[PDB]
């Protein structure tokens, strides 16, 4: 007769990122407060959000 | 004038190890989409 197999509810996923890790998005979180008359800005190359 | 005994020794083969095999785990193990394209066939996999 016909057979079975186990069900497959679950699963598994791993993979090597290609760019670092930009982990500078934080930057909008930080102590030093900005003002409209400096407002500093940082640019963002080769990263991932 | 003087005469022995020799031996020999012979294999013949006579039985076979039996295979089964099945079509619903070769093409089809555990897709939905490959059985209902495998069913268009019809009666071909039974006559193996």
């Amino acid at each position: 007769l016909s057979g079975f197999t186990v069900k497959p509810v679950a699963t598994v996923y791993r993979r090597i990122p290609n760019l670092p890790d930009c982990d500078i998005d934080n930057w909008l979180n930080n102590v030093s407060v900005p003002s409209p008359l400096n407002w500093e800005r940082r640019i963002f190359s080769n990263c991932n959000f | 004038t003087n005469f022995t005994i020799a031996g020999h020794e012979e294999f013949i083969q006579t039985s076979s190890p039996k295979v089964t095999i099945d079509c619903s785990a070769f093409v089809c193990s555990n897709y939905a989409a490959c059985h209902d394209l495998l069913s268009e066939y019809g009666t071909f996999c039974d006559n193996i």
